[PDB]
């Protein structure tokens, strides 16, 4: 009996690396999918007899064979694994020698201290759930298993590298029954991935100095290009939190010339330049990063990749979308003052997201960054401050058009805080507005202000009475964004009072914009101005006092920009005059 | 409903995939990194720095031992 | 179904994306949406389609999301939603459309779908926002989102075009219970100047068992008693 499961666990062996060695996509995954009802089917067959000495050595090696290539389709490890250990480890305990896997593990150490001949079985069985406890974040409770495995006066050694770095493979694993993988293989995968982890959470952690010493581990010994990249690029990631450019700059281009995903290095490299300052690289490396993004095998077995863990925003390996990034570049080119490269970039990406209805998806800023309003105001800021106003309408226009249905009655206009209306409404009016006057339009542009300003006084953003849907959780909520974008409006209407001649009601939207926002300045320097043309002494004097009482949060950037286009150069040499 | 399709029609490239510029990407990125980079610095902050001086050295038709030397002089 | 006894054994050949967990799957033009079990979180991907008639291939996973909201007979549905201007599913009115899904939705003429599990949690997905890798792991808390909580499982999704005075643009979305909370969402504007949802929880007898939508606000459903109907109209 046990000559016929021990040949079909070799079968099934043989056919489960056959279709890792070869196939197509469909018949690997068939192949693979056979052999797991296999060796399912077997771990029955065994599990249905009170299995003996001899009957166990094939038993774990099937079941050891099972959680394996279980793993390595489902592609993470979870507890029906766990509970497959469980199964083999209460079957090892109950022929010779319960509650639960820590304590079952040092009981059954101690029965292996006994030396029956299956520790080449046990190191195996101790490697998959290694791997197991490491994906599953169990990093404390593993050294305690691993100081039981090895001697017990070293449990001074609390760190789990030293300890894993002395267990040891038993045997050189002699005629037994056949295995996919064996225990030294997992043993320099669970030391790579380990030191991986560790090296990335104390980067992200702030200590880039102790992530070096584990990276350089990961990268000395079994390391597949793909996972070398990633070192190269967080020991990168390192040196340019620490200061040090140069070295930096070198492992980032040994990730350049190792790999064949070279995204998130040319990623770090912006972000060094940014440092730097050297603007001109930045732009250049995320140019560059967009063409690499533009281009688009399992095998069963236990490798890193499997264990290692998706990345987070934090981390240096975060490297979105061709999208996702053609938005960064058209940012950074706006943040800068090179609006007509950033119109070009921002009118690039509406036509990636809009114009796609046939081809493979291009997906929009994820929700830290802006809502899909935000990105058609950031790219009508950018056409305004290139000079190119009757674009920037008809922008306006269509993001109006589209959400027609969404906006407000404006039935309340005719009533008059209760009723809603997201900021990105209001906001709308007012770069409506500012390309008017950039073509020459007194009358129209008032009339925009003033529509935003309705939008802005009679109603509240911030209506989270009834979450109806999908909204703008921080940038079409803050009231740091109400305030300062009214302040902006009552600015850029009194600005055409100016001009008309009508500096009574200048000094009133002036006015109101220092009752609004007392901390921007340009309020002041408008109000001020206006005094100084009209009634010098007095006022000016206790709105100087006021300023010199008093002394950029979290605002979205159509705003920022919005201020610093309208906002004049010659401000605190006024200010001190 | 018109100047809009006029604005965003004519700028999609729609792939342009082209594994053989891939490379072309590739060496010009190589580039712009290594025209940033500064040796004497480097050496101021290690197989990495011996492929460094390698890469120096297949430019500059000479032997890395000089090369080597003279930058540790420097 | 050219395809080249009256019975047919298949072929293994035929087997696109073999996951061999997936419970439950949909179509949209040039797309393909699955929803498949594991341990407690259940997950959806994303797949390409290949729109040139070639071999019938899956493709590769545009995304995949976590719905860790479920936590676990009665298998889940999924339904496609597109707006007027975007396909097996059901086009929404504008009105209905920017009222659940929101603006980024109603910019992008994105598709939607809606999951209905057995907990009895509609949860909605925008798929434009579902493009994910390994460097860009999908944020569920995000990304997916829930309408309604029916205490019960879900049977039917649908929708009807209430106000009927092929393509017909819908203006109610119709939900269904197993022990029969039926629910109905509508636009109203009303009573503010504001748009508001009006929700309608009905409890209609008997284990429904079946449902679908016919020509005008009707809803055809089946008891273990009788074939009954539902106007909305
Ligand atoms: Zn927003």
């Amino acid at each position: 009996c046990l000559d016929l499961w021990r040949e079909k666990n070799d079968r099934l062996v043989r056919q489960a690396k056959v279709a890792q060695n070869s196939g197509l996509t469909l018949r690997r995954q068939q192949l693979a999918q056979d052999a797991l009802e296999g060796l399912r089917g077997l771990l029955h067959s065994l599990q249905g007899l009170p299995a003996a000495v001899p009957v166990l050595p094939l038993e774990l090696t099937v079941t050891c064979n099972f959680i394996i290539l279980r793993a390595s389709l489902a592609q993470g490890f979870t507890e029906d694994q766990a509970q497959d250990i469980q199964r083999s480890l209460e079957r090892v305990l109950e022929t010779q020698e319960e509650q639960g896997l820590r304590e079952l593990w040092d009981s059954v150490l101690r029965a292996s201290c006994l030396l029956p001949e299956l520790l080449s079985a046990l190191h195996r069985l101790v490697g998959l759930q290694a791997a197991l406890w490491l994906s599953a974040d169990r990093l404390g409770d593993l050294a305690l298993l691993l100081e039981t495995l090895n001697g017990s006066q070293s449990g001074a050694s609390k760190d789990l590298l030293l300890l894993l770095k002395t267990w040891s493979p038993p045997a050189e694993e002699l005629d037994a029954p056949l295995t996919l993988q064996d225990a030294q293989g997992l043993k320099d995968v669970l030391l790579t991935a380990f030191a991986y982890r560790q090296g990335l959470q104390e980067l992200i952690t702030g200590n880039p100095d102790k992530a070096l010493s584990s990276l350089h581990e990961a990268a000395s010994g079994l390391c597949p290009r793909p996972v070398l990249v990633q070192v190269y690029t967080a020991l990168g990631s390192c040196h340019r939190k620490m200061g040090n450019p140069q070295r930096a700059l070198l492992y980032l281009v040994a990730a350049l010339k190792e790999g064949s995903a070279w995204g998130p290095p040319l990623l770090e490299a912006s972000r060094l330049y940014q440092q730097l300052g050297d603007t001109t690289a930045e732009l250049e490396s995320l140019e560059l990063l967009v063409e690499a993004l533009n281009v688009p095998a399992p095998q069963f077995l236990i490798e890193v990749e499997l264990l290692l863990p998706p990345p987070d925003l934090a981390s240096p390996l975060h490297c979105g979308t061709q999208s996702q990034t053609k938005h960064i570049l058209a940012s950074r080119c706006l943040q800068t003052g090179r609006a007509g490269d950033a119109a070009e970039h921002y009118l690039d990406l509406l036509a990636l997201l809009l114009d796609s209805s046939e081809p493979r998806f291009s997906p929009p800023p994820s929700p830290p960054g802006p809502c899909m309003p935000e990105v058609f105001l950031e790219a009508a800021v950018a056409l305004i401050q290139a000079g190119r106003a009757q674009d920037a309408l008809t922008l306006c226009e269509e993001l109006l058009s589209r959400t027609s249905s969404l906006l407000p009655k404006m039935s309340r206009l005719w009533e008059d805080e209760l009723p809603y209306c997201p900021l990105w409404v209001s906001a709308t009016h007012l770069l409506q507005g500012q390309a008017w006057v950039q073509l020459g339009a007194q009358k129209v542009a008032i009339s925009e202000f003033s529509r935003c300003l309705e939008l802005l006084f009679r109603a509240t953003p911030e209506e989270k009475e009834q979450g109806a849907a999908f909204n703008c959780e921080q940038g079409c909520k803050s009231d740091a964004a109400l305030q300062q974008l009214r302040a902006a409006a009552l600015i850029s209407r009194g600005l055409e009072w100016v001009a008309s001649g009508q500096d009574t009601k200048a000094l009133q939207d002036f006015l109101l914009s220092v009752q609004m926002c007392p901390g921007n300045r340009d309020t002041y320097f408008h109000l001020l101005q206006t005094l100084k043309r009209l009634d010098r002494r007095d006022e000016a004097t206790a709105l100087w006092w006021r300023l010199e009482a008093q002394t950029l949060w979290s605002l979205p950037l159509y705003l920022e920009s919005y201020l610093s286009w309208i906002r004049p150069s010659d401000r605190d040499a006024f200010l001190e005059e | 409903r018109r100047a809009w399709a006029e604005l965003l029609a004519g700028r999609v490239k729609r792939e342009k995939y082209n594994p053989e510029r891939a490379q072309k990407l590739k060496e010009s990125a190589v580039r712009l990194l290594r025209s940033h980079q500064d040796l004497n610095a480097l050496l101021l902050e290690s197989s990495f720095i011996g492929s460094a001086l390698q890469d120096q050295a297949s430019r500059l038709g000479v032997p890395v031992g000089i090369l080597s030397a003279g930058m540790v002089a420097s | 179904l050219d395809h080249p006894s009256p019975v047919i054994p298949v072929d293994p050949d035929a087997c696109i994306l073999p996951d061999a967990a997936l419970c439950a799957f949909t179509l949209l033009d040039s797309v393909l949406v699955t929803l498949v079990q594991g341990p407690a979180r259940w997950k959806m991907q994303l797949f390409e389609q290949p729109c040139p008639g070639e071999d019938p291939r899956p493709g590769g996973q545009i995304g995949e999301v976590e719905l860790s909201s479920y936590t676990p007979h009665f298998l889940p549905v999924l339904c496609s939603v597109s707006p007027s201007g975007s396909s097996g599913g059901f086009t929404l009115e504008d009105a209905l459309f920017g009222l659940l899904f929101g603006a980024d939705a109603t910019l992008l003429q994105s598709p939607v779908v809606l999951c209905g599990l057995p907990d009895g949690q509609l949860c909605c997905v925008i798929l434009k926002a579902l493009v994910t890798s390994r460097s860009a792991p999908g944020d569920p808390n995000a990304l997916v989102k829930i309408l309604h909580h029916l205490e019960e499982p879900v049977i039917f999704i649908g929708a009807l075009k209430t106000e009927p005075q092929e393509d017909v643009h819908c203006d109610c979305l119709v939900a269904f219970g197993h022990h029969g909370r039926m629910l109905a969402i509508k636009a109203s504007w009303d009573e503010s100047g504001k748009l508001v949802p009006e929700l309608r929880e009905y409890c209609l007898p008997g284990p429904v068992l079946c449902a679908a939508c016919g020509g005008g606000g009707r809803v055809y459903h089946s008891t273990p008693s009788d074939l009954c109907v539902v106007d909305l109209s």
